[PDB]
């Protein structure tokens, strides 16, 4: 389109980034019930 | 979402890294336990041989 | 530990920094634009100092010292001294050169030191009521002196290169200065400008009774200083410095200089030195030499253990690990570098690795069990008060903590053997010494590097192990120290203590792998790790989306490969074990 | 001349006072800096009208002859007159607390 | 300390190596430093 472009892509990487962030998250919560 | 920055990024790694040592305190300490434990063990089973 | 980092969020959190913040904002809006550009784009400096567990950082802007209690501090986050926090004049614009700061070894005196002389200001202890002068005194002489202007204003040819202290406290401490020319000037702290003590380099490339100021033998030959370091105390060579054949203990002083020749020299005020005007060097290679040991050497470092070791920090990011030996006698190697008529006892320097530390922090390009750099950048060795072996590099590209991990096996292997063979795993394969990346103030290559004006370690009982680092933002930023990122050391004199490890485990009765810490602590050993993306107050650029998830996928797989991966495994080893312990 | 460690019984002082010393072992005034400053290897020459010309002088020399003076004085003497009174001004304020 | 004529004006020529020279006298005329920063080279400063 034309600069909207570079907003979504800015926001799937905020987006990509909170997902590994949560995941990270829940994977450390696991190890940690497990110890 | 929230915007990440440098300071935001710095803060999470060192609270994972802290995490970290932590966790690996408490393994030095259970595997600590778990050589006196086997030393215990192994002067019972010398005094039993 | 709470308290140990209740003052470490103090000092973070208090309000002296973000005045001296926007001072500096304000004297960099009032000068001009060429100002700040070369305060950014400066070179590394250090103007902190440590009197009686009082901080004193040196604000050069306003030529003054500010002093910090940080005992005091962890009362309620914010101090609780009325006149703790001491003003050493905040009025005084620069006039001679400023460039680093150093502290008397008896903590009495403070001197400036810069391309153009010393000026030296006596601070009285700190003890009793608010950490004041000799329990409440503000009437002290605080007058600056000049030391050493004449010799570089007379002569702008010749600067300053070089500023030491003498390591020693039941006499007067005296301040040595390495000059351009390879002149030593021994001066005390009670005269003007009279030398005390001067010491010519003579060897082949120097010079001792050429010519002065203007035409001079000197240029035909070049070789000149970089660096001097001082070393624990040795043996001196029964041909130099004395006449008999007894021992003697001195101060080595160890001369590196551009390409990488590392000099000997002995200086030692506690007995006269008769052959101490005679340059002894190069050191000789052992097996051989890659590039005169080192591609740009520019840092040297000694440290107080047994054996000795250098390391040696060259501009393009290269740390070479030297370990000192005694002179080959199947070779001549000590009588040819020796400039004497008597056969003098060169040691050697055998090179064991070269680490290559991360400058600038590339993408994810890498490894994981080793670190590579980018940009050529000064670097400054640092010895850690925690363990002799242990020591910090400092540039405009981050700080990194390098710990001897292969140091207690090589000295282990000449007392008598290698054991373990956990020890033995860790010695080989993963890594071979623990570097770690802490802070990094230079994210890319795009970004300005920023330089750090100063970087300690506090050791202490009461607060703990801190690393308090101050940029050119004035901003401080601490951090902890725990035990667990750095090698485990027995008990020993050249090897302070930092956690308790057994080793030797018999295995006649139940069924276990090795002794279980020593285990653990393999499979948790690791070389990779992300360092801690400083932000700058003065926002240079904003963090891109594609840099931040690059950064973040690297710092995860590192974190996967050389962290998570290795915990999930060591609980199932705990919880098999747990039944077999039980039957 | 230039003054190393010199024989001045003018400005530069001994110990307490102005005395004619040879070596340099107490600073005088700033005749180190300000001779530091003033290194250079030019000269601002003083013209004398004693000279028999030919016929009238150019304008276009004239303004050539007093841009070059005016750029020679703004370079050799300007420069240091300001670094000798921010250098004066330096120890006015600490003086002063 | 002198003064040069030339058909340009007058220049004012100080010796610079008359500092080496005290050091020399005051150093003795029996040194070997003393000799070799004598026969040592610079240059002086030109003053129209």
């Amino acid at each position: 389109e034309n600069q909207a472009k570079v907003t979504k892509e800015s926001d799937s990487i905020l987006n990509g980034i909170r997902e590994e962030i949560a995941h990270f998250q829940k994977e450390l919560d696991d190890l940690k019930a497990r110890t | 979402a929230t915007a990440m920055t440098y300071a935001q990024l710095e803060n999470l790694i060192n609270k994972w890294s802290l995490e970290l040592e932590d966790q690996e305190k408490h393994f030095l300490q259970q595997a600590t336990q778990v050589n006196a434990w086997d030393r215990t063990l192994m002067q019972n089973g010398e005094r039993i041989t | 530990m709470a308290a140990g980092e209740h003052w470490q969020s103090a000092l973070s959190e208090h309000a002296l920094f973000s005045s001296l913040k926007e001072r500096l904002r304000d004297v960099e809006e009032l000068r001009e634009e060429g100002e700040r550009r070369a305060s950014k784009d400066k070179q590394l400096r250090n103007l902190l100092c440590v009197l009686d567990g009082d901080l004193l950082v040196w604000d050069a802007e306003e030529c003054a010292f500010h002093t910090v209690t940080l005992r005091s501090l962890s009362v309620e986050s914010t101090g609780s001294s009325s006149s703790g926090e001491q003003k050493l004049l905040c009025t005084n614009p620069p006039l001679f050169d400023v460039n680093e700061v150093l502290l008397s070894p008896t903590q009495h005196h403070v001197a400036l030191v810069g391309s153009k002389g010393v000026m030296v200001l006596e601070i009285p202890k700190r003890w009793g009521k608010k950490s004041e002068f000799e329990g409440g005194e503000k009437t002290v002489n605080c007058r600056t002196i000049p030391i050493a202007e004449r010799i570089f204003t007379s002569s702008t040819s010749l600067l300053l290169k070089q500023a030491i202290w003498y390591p020693s406290e039941t006499q007067e401490p005296h301040l040595i200065l390495l000059t351009s020319d390879n002149i030593l000037r021994l001066y005390n702290l009670q005269d003007l400008f009279t030398p005390v003590k001067v010491i010519s380099l003579s060897s082949a490339e120097e010079e001792t009774t050429l010519p002065h100021n203007g035409r001079s033998y000197k240029a035909s030959l070049g070789e000149t200083a970089v660096a001097c370091d001082f070393g624990p105390l040795a043996v001196l060579p029964k041909g130099f410095g004395q006449h008999s054949k007894e021992d003697t203990v001195a101060y080595p002083l160890y001369i590196l200089y551009e390409t990488g020749e590392t000099y000997l020299m002995y200086i030692d005020l506690q007995k006269s030195n008769i052959t101490v005007g005679k340059l002894l060097g190069p050191l000789p290679m052992y097996p051989a030499a890659e590039d005169n040991y080192g591609y740009d050497a520019c840092a040297l470092l000694c440290l107080p253990c047994v054996p000795n070791i250098i390391v040696i920090a060259t501009e393009s990011g290269l740390l070479y690990h030297c370990v000192v030996l005694e002179g080959e006698e199947d070779d001549e190697q000590t009588s040819n570098k020796s400039w004497n008529s008597s056969c003098d006892l060169i040691p050697s320097l055998y090179v064991f690795e070269c680490v290559e530390l991360e400058l600038a922090l590339k993408f994810a390009t890498e490894e994981e069990e080793s670190l590579e750099l980018d940009f050529a950048c000064p670097i400054k060795l640092h010895r850690d008060p925690i363990c002799p072996s242990r020591y910090h590099c400092t540039h405009v590209a981050g700080v990194h903590s390098v710990g001897l991990t292969w140091f207690n096996k090589l000295e282990k292997f000449l007392s008598s053997g290698e054991e373990d063979k956990d020890s033995l795993q860790e010695l080989a394969a993963e890594q071979k010494c623990l570097v770690e990346h802490i802070l990094c103030t230079k994210p890319l290559r795009c970004r300005l590097p920023s330089p750090i004006q100063g970087f300690w370690i506090i050791s202490d009982l009461f607060l703990g192990t801190s690393m308090i680092c101050i940029t050119c933002d004035f901003e401080c930023i601490v951090r902890p120290l725990l035990t667990t990122i750095r090698p485990p050391s027995p008990p020993l004199l050249c090897s302070q203590s930092d956690k308790s490890s057994t080793e030797i485990l018999p295995h006649v009765l139940a069924d276990v792998k090795g002794p279980f810490e020593e285990h653990i602590r393999g499979i948790l050993r690791r070389n990779s790790a992300n360092p801690l993306l400083l932000n700058s107050s003065s926002k240079d650029s904003s963090p891109p989306p594609e840099e931040c998830l690059q950064l973040l996928s690297r710092a995860t797989q590192v974190f996967r490969e050389e962290y998570l991966l290795k915990q999930d495994l060591a609980n199932e080893e705990i919880q098999r074990r747990v039944k077999l312990l039980i039957a």
